[PDB]
């Protein structure tokens, strides 16, 4: 769970997101794991919670792809190889020691307050 | 609510992607 | 994926099991991750592949619990907290640098040649 | 094969456990 590069929290003031002990720059692979690629139907139902679905199907977050919560300024994201198989976690915008690593969602998965626009 | 509502949806996804709308 | 303690293979002569770069002793937590606890039915079906089920239900291998292949002399195993929630990976019998980490199955999940007995 | 076969099974599990038969 804990790693010299980051740690899992379970934080003093955070839900279940990741903590960036670093120390990362713009474009740093913080971590990477495998995932599952299944179609909707019973899959989307039974796994209705931590499923990273793309425009074609719904996959599962094998590594720590689910723990990533939704933040207004996520300083870290992830990448996907050809399909929803290999999942990576880069650092969109350098991070400082003591930050929280998380990722956004997209059209689906709503956040809360529509305050992410300057228009 | 006083309007055309759509429960079912062919484009019903879950978590967006890194760069694939 | 790769870690100073172990690595994922994808090996020069191994399927998709884990590699013990260490260097471990008898009773060493090589790694630990979370898992999912769901009942049989559609769950056992859709996830019919990497499901660590106990005598009461069927759970999913969140961390690298599936990659563990079946070997005749697995020098590493795993542990389970109260229920199929937290999963750990200890080292049943010290391991040398360049070994393969894997785990057995049990009554279900058959291996191949019944050559695991001296009677 | 020339014997009582049982396809369904109430004790149908998947992967054994570390120490729980
Ligand atoms: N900024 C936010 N506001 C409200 N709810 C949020 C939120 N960020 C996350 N959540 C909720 O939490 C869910 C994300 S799953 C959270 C990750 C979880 N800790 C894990 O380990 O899997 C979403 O469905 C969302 O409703
Ligand atoms: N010793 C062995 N002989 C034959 N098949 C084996 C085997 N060890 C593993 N397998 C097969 O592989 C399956 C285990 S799943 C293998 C782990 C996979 N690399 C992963 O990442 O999830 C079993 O269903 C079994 O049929």
């Amino acid at each position: 769970m804990f790693n010299d590069r980051v740690i899992v929290k379970k934080s003093p003031l955070g839900g279940y997101g990741v903590f960036a002990r670093k120390s990362f720059e713009k474009g740093e692979l913080v971590e990477e794991c495998l995932c599952i690629v299944r179609h909707n139907d019973d899959w989307g139902t039974a796994l209705e919670d931590y499923l990273f679905s793309r425009k074609n199907m719904s996959a599962m977050a094998l590594g720590f792809g689910a723990i990533f919560n939704h933040s207004k300024d996520p300083n870290a994201r992830h990448e996907l190889t050809a399909g929803l198989k290999r999942m990576r976690i880069f650092t969109i915008k350098p991070i400082a020691i003591g930050e929280e690593i998380t990722i956004s969602y997209g059209d689906d998965y709503w956040l809360s307050r529509p305050r992410l626009t300057q228009n | 609510g006083k309007a055309p509502r759509k429960q079912l949806a062919t484009k019903a996804a879950r978590k967006s992607a890194p760069a694939t709308g």
